[PDB]
This record gives C-alpha cells, structure tokens and sequence, in this order.
C-alpha cells in the first residue's frame, strides 16, 4: 500500500515494464529485466544529477534576488 | 547612477521572478520528467516515431493515473540536449531530424550500456569519428 | 546570449564590476539587435517552402510506394540515397509542375529497370494514379479509379465521360485488350 511517492514511481516502471513487453507480443517467450533495470539506474543517477542542477539554480537565483533586495534598500535609504 | 541600473536590471528582475514562481511547478513535475527520460534512454532507442508517440500515450496515462505530475509541454531534445552539444552533434554531421536528435541524445548519454548503432547509410559512424577527432 | 547571461549571473553573484555588467549588456542588447535584423528572412524561405511543398510531398509518396515495392521481393528495396541521386540528375538533365514532372518521368526510368514486367505495369498505373489524381479533377480520378476496377473485377460501373485521353483506355477495356 502507497504512503510515500517511491511505491507510485515503482508502480510506473512495473507497469510500463508490462504494457511494453506485452505490446511486443513475445508471448509465452521470456522477458529481460534488463530495461527495468537499466530504467532503474538511469532514474536514480538523473533525479540525483537533476535535483542538484536545481538546487544549485535555485541557490543562484536566491542569491541574485537577495542581492537586488539589498541595492533596493540602499536606493531607498540613500 | 543607481536608477539607471535598476532600470536596465529591471528585465532581470523580472526573469528571475518567473524563475522563482516557476520554481515550484519544476520541482513538483521533476519526478515525472526524470522518469519519462530515464524511459526514453532505455526502452526508445529502437523504436520508431509513431511507436515513440504511441508510448508517450501510455507512459503519461500511467504518470496521471499514479498522481505524479509531469511537464505538459515537456520534450526530450528540450530536457537533455543543450544547444552546445545540439550545435557540435549538426556541425559533426549529424542531420537535423529531431528524431536524429533523439537517437544521438540516447546514443550519448548511455555510459553505461554499450550502444548499438543501426545506421544503413553508414552516416553515423562518420558522425562521431568527427566528433571524437583522432 | 546564453552564454552572456551565464555569465552575467555568474559575475553579479560571484560580487570595476559595474562598468563589466554593462559592457555584458551592452553586448547582449546589440545580439539581440543582430537577431531582430536577421530574423528577417523568414517569409522567403516560408513563401519558397509553400511552393515546394506539392513536390516534397509528391517525392515522399513515391518513395513510400518504392518501399512497399521493396518489402515484397528482396530485390526491389531502395534507399534514399539513390532517390537522392536521381532527383540530382533530374536538373543535370509552369515550373513546378515541370520539375515534378521532370521528377516522374526520371524515377520511373531509373526504377522501373529493377523489377520484372509485373511490377513495371503496377508501378506505371501506380505513378500515372498519383500524378493525374492530384493535377486532374475528381470526376478524373473516380473515372480512373472504377476503370481500374473493372479490370480487377472488384467494382463495376461505367464512368460518367465529359475525358478525350480516356477514350482509347475504355475502348481497351470494352475491346478486352487487357494488356494494351
């Protein structure tokens, strides 16, 4: 049963896993969980890349905003 | 003097406040965006444009019906391709289909899975021997 | 510009630096006026796009017919690159219905070489379907199409003629020359 958001994002990549392999018809024929772990790897290593490219733009923006509240003070104060 | 540069920086400013409250919907729909490219470089290499179209059906029917938010006007070329790399892959010989895009997007963001070219005009090998250099 | 306002943010949050800030501006707005100027091209090259249109078009439907000619028989494949060349050689050898005319004529010559007599004929009524079809009428088109029908004995049904070219390929079809 789902209380956090990593049993849905689970859920996503079974079920893709299944509506893929089903829509190439392999049938009765055996499927690699290879691109399920591929998709796997690829999604830890992007959303730990991801999340830190964001934070660093966030950051950045943050400081800049900062910045430009502090000069508007001094304007208004000078 | 002061005046003069929050006038220019104004527009600044004002990007950086769309910046800001776009923030939270980038954070919200990360998750999503990340598993629709995470999909893409490994299951879409294969495929063609209409089997692509075709499981962006079922993988943003999937994303809506777990309640995991994702970027309406989201794209591949748009979320993994920088207009640096975009520019050297054009100008390395690459054509300018952006289903060629994709397919070089995938090819060179795979480190750690071998890619496998199927290229029956032989382009690509030219491709990225101009690309790697000597 | 991107690079410019990279930088740009770089320099204001990494801190003389004023009279940097405005030569980074400086230089971004005089881009920006560079692309305003030339992003004026573009109804050309939408105007010449518009006009090619009917023949890149016409090209696409005869290399997706050549392809269904290819996945019958491993002999009838063809690539692109031949296609390309022998659109080149169209101009080594009423514009635009010239040149796509230029363009029928010069692919069924090149293409028509590699397959049997069966496929010739198919590939001849097939391209002949695709050219009058767009240039003619409809009453053309559904004319051509039931007189095909006949002699695949699928529909049945005279054509309602005004044309003047049509009369020999009814007289062939009324006469039983099937070949002719």
């Amino acid at each position: 049963p789902i209380q956090t958001i990593r049993d849905a994002v689970v859920n996503i990549l079974i079920h893709f896993d299944r509506n893929f392999y089903q829509k190439m018809k392999v049938g009765v024929n055996p499927r690699s969980p290879g691109y399920f772990i591929d998709g796997l790897r690829a999604l830890v290593k992007l959303v730990t890349a991801k999340y830190q490219d964001l934070q660093e733009n966030q950051r950045f923006v943050n400081v800049g905003l900062e910045k430009l509240n502090e000069s508007v003070l001094k304007v208004n104060e000078l | 003097r002061s005046i003069s540069l929050v006038k220019s920086l104004t527009f600044e400013k004002e990007r950086w406040l769309n910046t800001t409250k776009q923030f939270s919907k980038t954070s919200q729909e990360l998750i999503g965006n990340c598993i629709i490219s995470s999909i893409y470089e490994t299951y879409f290499g294969h495929l063609n444009e209409r089997e692509r179209g075709d499981m962006l059906v079922i993988l943003k029917r999937l994303l809506g019906k777990f309640a995991v938010k994702y970027d309406v006007n989201y794209r591949f070329i748009d979320y993994l391709v920088t207009l640096d790399e975009k520019m050297k892959w054009l100008e390395c010989g690459l054509d300018k289909n952006d289903y060629f895009l994709e397919n070089m997007s995938i090819v060179m963001n795979s480190q750690d899975a071998v890619p496998f070219l199927l290229d029956p005009s032989s382009h690509m090998i030219t491709v990225i021997s101009n690309y790697y250099g000597n | 510009l991107k690079n410019l306002e990279k930088r740009l943010l770089e320099e204001l949050n990494n801190s003389e630096l004023m009279v940097t800030l405005n030569n980074l501006k400086k230089e971004a707005m005089n881009i920006e006026k560079k692309l305003s100027e030339s992003e004026e091209f573009f109804p050309q090259f939408d105007n010449l796009v518009e006009e090619y249109s009917i023949i890149g078009k016409h090209s696409v439907k005869i290399f997706s017919m050549l392809e269904k000619f290819g996945q019958f028989h491993w002999f009838y494949g063809i690539s692109i690159g031949q296609f390309l060349s022998c659109f080149k050689r169209v101009f080594i050898k009423t514009r635009v219905d010239e040149i796509l005319w230029l363009l029928y004529q010069e692919v069924y010559c090149q293409f028509s070489t590699a397959l049997d007599k069966k496929f010739k004929m198919i590939m001849a009524m097939t391209m002949f379907c695709l050219y009058k079809f767009d240039i003619e009428s409809e009453q053309y088109k559904e004319a051509v199409l039931t007189m095909i029908g006949v002699l695949s004995e699928s529909s049945d049904g005279v054509p309602k003629l005004t044309n003047d070219d049509l009369r020999y390929l009814w007289d062939y079809v009324t006469t039983k020359s099937y070949i002719s």
